[PDB]
């Protein structure tokens, strides 16, 4: 079928969660409180709507 | 590779101690002329001791209303309004202004710690110290001579940390 | 112990026995654990300059 590696028709995005970046294990990316959540990548929120 | 125009070596930070831990040969930034020709691999070299050169030299040479902490505050000692004090006849109900005293309040905010510190550096600082430090003819000497420092599991009293206990 | 299944009093049901129930102590947890919310991303208490 297709090949979502080589074509570029990729329909999984709607699946990711969280993603947390951290440089030397110690110091997150954002590291200025720019975010609302305070280090993570927080993409889709579950029911858990505050 | 040559020992006169080495690959320059980039050092690695730890963030929590605020030591340097061991550094290695830049291995991200590497330029593939492996398809090339005299021409092109002499300006390479070329460019490459050029960048040598500015880091070698980088790194030798280059090594009223007072502002509070972002917010001025204005100050005033005289600025006592409410004269009266509570004797055994008066009663005073709510009040207060929020003055800094001069020398006081002020002073009191603005002392630094009481005794200075002694340990790691921070971020800027190794910034502005730890610049890659260029090897030229690696590893030249007899044992024991070499720079212990680029080891990561080397500590500097208690020679080859033994990893793992 | 029921002698006999049948309903309504007879000869059977007179000789039954009888014992008190189990106890329970049903009370507030110590420390009251559990009435306020902690670590959970769905419930955080939030305690900030307004």
């Amino acid at each position: 079928g297709s090949i979502p590696y080589l074509d570029g028709t990729f329909y999984l995005n709607h699946t990711f969660k969280k993603v947390a970046i951290t440089f030397d294990s110690s110091v997150s990316w954002p590291g200025n409180d720019r975010l609302l959540t305070p280090n993570e990548f927080e993409i889709k929120r579950s029911v858990d709507g505050e | 590779m040559s020992k006169e125009i080495p690959t320059p070596y980039m050092w690695s930070y730890q963030p929590q101690m605020g030591l340097a831990a061991g550094a290695a040969q830049d291995y991200s930034t590497r330029i593939n002329y492996m398809s090339a020709g005299p021409h092109m691999i002499s300006r390479v070299n070329g460019i490459r001791a050029h960048r040598n050169r500015i880091l070698l030299e980088q790194a030798a040479i280059t090594t009223l209303t007072i502002r509070g902490r972002g917010i001025q505050l204005n100050d005033e000692s005289v600025s006592s309004s409410l004269g009266l004090r509570p004797d055994g006849t008066f009663q005073i109900g709510g009040a207060g202004r929020p003055s800094f005293t001069p020398r006081q309040a002020i002073l009191t905010l603005q002392t630094s710690s009481s005794e200075p510190r002694s340990g790691g550096i921070g971020t800027l600082q190794f910034i502005e110290e730890f610049v890659p430090s260029v090897y030229f003819n690696p590893f030249s000497g007899p044992p024991g001579h070499y720079p212990d420092q680029f080891i990561p599991n080397f500590d500097a009293v208690k020679d080859s940390a033994d990893g793992y206990d | 112990y029921m002698p006999t299944i049948k309903e309504g009093n007879s000869r059977e049901l007179m000789g039954q026995q009888s014992m008190p129930n189990r106890p329970n102590y049903i009370a507030f947890r110590d420390n009251f654990i559990g009435l306020m919310y902690y670590n959970s991303t769905g419930n955080m208490g939030v305690l900030a300059g307004q």
